[PDB]
């Protein structure tokens, strides 16, 4: 959802660790 | 027995996205970054909130001289671009030349707004006949007509005498003088017309020194017209001065352009028409709305483009090789 | 791949760890479950993400085409205009295709490699404290509960401490 | 005592081929391959059957005009390229100049069959004197001569009537007229060859207004003669008429080129010769026979060419460094 | 050697393994001979074919030269003319040239490599079984048939099924 | 008990130096190479001893007509580049145009020496006067003049004979030889100065075959005058010989300029003056000493130069990724 | 780093070793010092020359801009002029930027694998003689003079002199 | 000869394993 | 000084081993 597990600004890892 | 374990691997998913490398094609990759925008909205919209110049069917030519066709853009606003079809209908409709044309139309990629001002008024014409000067070639409303912008002058109780006119650009602004000569099928109606047989049209500025002659040559009949009317220009700067003198085949100047507003702006070669939209890049198939860095919709481009590119597919691939 | 693990001696990927590129499965008898290594997976964003922005940043001073206009008489210098904004394109997009291709080709052995180094971590921890199961998997040879396994995570896994009870059993399966 | 062994290794073999990188040059390689071409067969050819046009010691001018020692190209056949050497000898034999001579030759570029028709036939001159306009400078045979395919008009007992003469291109395909003017030396001459004192030439179409004048003036003798003749042409659409009008110094079209043939050729500059070979790839220095993808002969080429690169040298490692 | 294999560890090439890029050469008491590995053979011959054929396609959109012809007073866009040629010209050889020197470097590394990878492969295989002679070899640590010579050139060599024996000949070298 | 001990590592040291990759910026190693100069003297100097052409205030033109304010340039030595100014203020005193300008300089940097002869002397004429063509356009030390190297001609006791002039360039070097034409204000003037009402002025060579004719015009005042002076140019090759034939507005040669030593050369852009040094690369902002492959400064320069980039920073890395 | 020798498993790097790219530092009861391989960083310098050399002299086609001067009346051939020029100068710093990016990451990882292999070379010489340590450093199993030192540094290192003896202290340390 | 061990469209391994 | 352990005709180890 609205936070994530890494810094990923241009979501290169797309959906990896946000929840 | 068997003891505790811990292995080492790496991530696997659903992603069918593929990307290429040079010893290898159609790789499956967990996560990719397209990178090339290929659509387009199909429509010729705002750039930035200014609305372009769309000339529908009349040309640049038309537009500036007064084809009586192009009533429309008569007094256009501000543009951000220009639009122009690649084989306007309404250009010249009393057929001729148009001298450095292509010159005066890259001029013209640089400005964003004209202010026409009257420099010579059709009235002030009293020792010639300012207002026979028509044609069926140039027609308007079913009865003959003309360029709007220039005035085709005729000789008055078989006399016309040596006009000398001069207009001195007391504006802060450049200012696109625009005149033009005829050229008659034959030597009765260079008479006809003008009285005098040898006739001439000396234009004079600060760096211009130039002298026209008719000249006369049976022709095929363009729009009906054998004879030919050719069209000069030039950019007359602040405090400098035209001067005229001619005894016939004057296409005198009536109103002149005021470069008011220069900048960034382009003639677009395009047969769409507008779209009542906005966008932030232009192109003469459509406006893009994207936020990737490429694109393959077409070269020409205005505004806050991606780079153009001839690809039709461009992927990044930012994840590792993906399991099956 | 070119340095054989991804697609290697590892043979697959893990769906289960859905929360990072990299990372370990453990399996000890308080459980078994997956955990990813957030420290190689965010430097392995971070390098792909400053490649992304290299290769567009590279890209912003390409070739700008521009409309021009010529008469029936200059045929000449209106081919050679035409062929002066297409020999650029072409070399513009030459450059992008060709970039991404290598890149492409070099980010997939960054992961390749990333990979390898993980498992060489845990393997110059481990030592001879674990069989090495040819996998990517280790074998212990004591019993490693569930904070041992963050140990191995996190780097500080003491070696000396299941010494002897790892040469215990290393001496026990020598006969 | 020592067990059983299995060993893991690679090729190596005889190979001496030789690659280079950016940290070591000359590295032999089990394996390679070679992917330019180097080779030519020194050669002007036919391009995929089609022969080209070569054209010897004339120019485009003296064949196109018909200059005396151009016989061999009066009616020539469809082409695939076109030869012209560096400086052809037999080019204007009159001295003068051609207008607009590199854009036609331009033009030529993409047209691969000529079909000369007669338009203006040199039987139709009543009036004047079709057959006394030659010179020594153009020579044939021991003669004086001049270009085939235009006609130098003369005065017919002291007199030069005003020509009007029309052609109306009645064809399906553009067609190609030439015409010319004579600058004499002086006013003797001036009325010696036209008994009209202030001559002119006006030339009409549909797009072409021209009205040239002779300009007389003492020069240097270039082949003998001080006088210069100066030549035009323009592309005559179809259905369109062209009009000439001149009371001297015409030099009036006999033969025009019908453009029956269009696509994509060249005019290849070249010393050499026919070579009496077929290609699939020419150069201004010899044929191409190769499946490699790059060549660095000659950057000017036709037909299905490999990619020109100014390397002596372009070398792929496929196998492995190989062992001494 | 980027990896260390190619002239690294392994020290030259072998004439006699004439079939393969890369293979084992296996010396039981059956007897010794070479055998190609194909698949991975295969597999490098696969990239090299679609490295070659990704250089040349690339390069069919490079630019072509065309004839232009001015007079005596247009020496300016006679001279831009040249220039313009000759720097596409200048472009796309810089283009072919450094695109083949890249690629021969990474082609010869990617050779490299892949002996690496069949060598690791192997050694995974046979674990404590077998003694890592430094060289390429493994010494084994019971007896290979021709046919388990096969089973660790396809790679399914069963390494409980000589494990004691060669933890037999294991305990023996210890003392 | 811990045995002996043996460890493979690799060098650090106080570097600071730092590179890019394309996946990580400023990475500090142990070794750098700097690549690109960045650094100029500021100074236009000799190129390789020889000094350069410094125009100052005079354009090409003022110098090659001889421009009173020009004198500096009366008869310069061999030169390595010319230098000019964006916009000289010593260009055309007698205002007007000068034909075919921009062809003329792209001719000069190609050229490395002139020298010049006097083809017609000044006291040749006779029959006219030609030391009254004086002007306050053109003044020299408070006193009314002229371009040195042309004679305004003007007529002698209410006569203008009609001139006809030739001149054999005798000489092994091509020759640039420039002449003029005068247009006045009216018809009065014209009789004023020529006596003749409708003049010219023919030239002619192996390959030039011109006729002017004075455009009268009224115009603008340009530094008082608003008649112009309109000049042209040609190259008159070894053995090859120029006639003038004129009956008014001839502004005729007087020097003209043997091409005596050609070269590579160029004319630079700069407002900087002459700084009495030396370089073996120049600049228009300063001259280079270095031995880097690369330079930032200015894309046009002359000399043995690196090659230009516009990049600001451009560093190799050569030695390891350094440890803090 | 793609090899995980340089900042991996070696943390850091040697401000003592002075002369030398890579090299060793040893420390038996003789005493302990620094040694610098000059092989291999010879071969390094080697290579890392002829890679500066190779970029500059690919470098040296580059376009050279040229001044032309146009009149009020040619602005559409003075634009045409000046986007050809600024076009090849920007085709030609994207070049020079480019392949200095990409090549001083594969110079970075060039060391790498240097480092990675010298610490392979050696860990291949010595076997199971030895303990590997993990952090490029090996515990000899027997006692090692100065000499074996460079024994191990110049690669004429006999494993069965000290076979026995290193299984001496194997055989101990198991017990 | 008129047979190979290996897929070899270009030759990128000119003769090794033709028969 | 005036010698070095390294042929390093371009200085790309910049002082290494010069005494
Ligand atoms: C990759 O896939 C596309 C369709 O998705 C196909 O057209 C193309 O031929 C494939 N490439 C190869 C090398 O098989
Ligand atoms: C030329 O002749 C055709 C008849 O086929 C006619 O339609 C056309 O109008 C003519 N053109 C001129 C210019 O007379
Ligand atoms: C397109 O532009 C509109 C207007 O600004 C915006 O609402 C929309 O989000 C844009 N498209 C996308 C895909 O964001
Ligand atoms: C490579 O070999 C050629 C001759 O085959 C030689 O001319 C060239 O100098 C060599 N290159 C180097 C770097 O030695
Ligand atoms: C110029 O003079 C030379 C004599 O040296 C002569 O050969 C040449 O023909 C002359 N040229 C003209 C045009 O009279
Ligand atoms: C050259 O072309 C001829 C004719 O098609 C052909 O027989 C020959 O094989 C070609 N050359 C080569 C090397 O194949
Ligand atoms: C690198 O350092 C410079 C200053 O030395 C700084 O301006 C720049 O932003 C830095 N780059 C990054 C990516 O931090
Ligand atoms: C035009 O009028 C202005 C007055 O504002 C004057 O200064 C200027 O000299 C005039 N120009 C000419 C050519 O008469
Ligand atoms: C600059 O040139 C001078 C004169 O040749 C020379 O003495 C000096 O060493 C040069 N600059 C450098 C940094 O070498």
């Amino acid at each position: 959802x609205p936070v994530s597990l890494y810094e990923d600004p241009l979501g290169v890892a797309g959906g990896m660790g946000v929840y | 027995d068997p003891g505790d374990q811990i292995c080492i691997g790496y991530h696997a998913n659903n992603s069918t996205e593929q990307v290429d490398t040079i010893m290898e094609k159609n790789v499956t990759v967990t996560h990719a970054q397209d990178i090339l925008e290929k659509k387009h909205n199909g429509k010729l919209c705002d750039l930035d909130g200014v609305k372009p110049l769309i000339l529908r069917d009349c040309s640049v030519a038309g537009w500036l001289l007064g084809n009586p066709m192009c009533d429309e853009f008569i007094n256009v606003p501000e543009w951000s671009y220009i639009v122009e079809k690649a084989n306007p209908v309404n250009d010249l409709c009393y057929p001729g030349d148009f001298n450095d044309y292509e010159e005066l139309k890259h001029l013209l990629s640089r400005i964003n707004h004209f202010e026409k001002i009257q420099i010579i008024p059709k009235s002030s014409w009293s020792s010639h006949e300012a207002s026979l000067g028509v044609s069926s070639a140039c027609p308007y409303q079913g009865k003959s007509s003309f360029f709007r912008n220039v005035v085709w002058l005729i000789k008055k109780n078989s006399t016309y005498p040596t006009i000398k006119r001069s207009y001195n650009n007391t504006n802060q602004e450049d200012l696109l003088v625009l005149w033009g000569i005829h050229h008659p099928n034959d030597a009765a109606e260079q008479t006809k017309l003008y009285q005098n047989p040898t006739t001439y049209i000396s234009v004079g500025t600060s760096t211009l020194n130039q002298r026209l002659v008719p000249r006369i040559a049976t022709r095929s009949k363009v729009n009906g017209q054998s004879g030919r009317m050719e069209f000069f220009w030039t950019i007359l700067k602040p405090n400098d001065a035209i001067n005229f003198e001619s005894n016939g085949n004057f296409i005198a100047p009536e109103y002149a352009y005021k470069i008011v507003k220069k900048g960034d702006s382009t003639i677009m070669k395009s047969e769409l028409e507008y779209g009542n939209c906005n966008t932030k890049c232009q192109t003469p198939m459509g406006a893009i709305n994207s936020s990737m860095p490429f694109h393959n919709i077409h070269p020409l481009t205005i505004g806050e483009c991606p780079k153009y590119v001839k690809s039709n597919r461009l992927v990044l691939a930012t994840g590792l090789r993906n399991s099956p | 791949g070119l340095f054989g693990a991804i697609a290697g001696f590892i043979e697959g990927g893990w769906q289960g760890m859905v929360d990072g590129w990299y990372g370990y499965h453990h399996s000890n008898e308080q459980g078994s479950g997956y955990a990813a290594d957030k420290e190689s997976t965010q430097k392995a964003i971070d390098g792909v993400t400053n490649k992304v922005n290299s290769i567009i940043d590279k890209m912003n001073t390409q070739f700008e085409a521009v409309g021009r206009e010529f008469n029936n008489l200059e045929r000449r210098i209106e081919n050679l205009n035409k062929k002066m904004e297409d020999g650029f394109l072409d070399v513009w997009t030459y450059n992008a295709e060709l970039l991404v291709l290598m890149e492409n080709e070099r980010t997939l052995d960054f992961h390749d490699s990333n990979v390898k180094n993980l498992y060489d971590k845990v393997r110059l921890q481990l030592r001879d404290n674990a069989k090495e199961l040819g996998n990517g998997c280790f074998e212990f040879y004591h019993k490693c509960d569930n904070e041992c396994m963050e140990s191995v995570r996190n780097g500080t896994y003491d070696y000396p401490q299941y010494s002897e009870e790892a040469r215990l059993k290393r001496e026990e399966i020598s006969s």
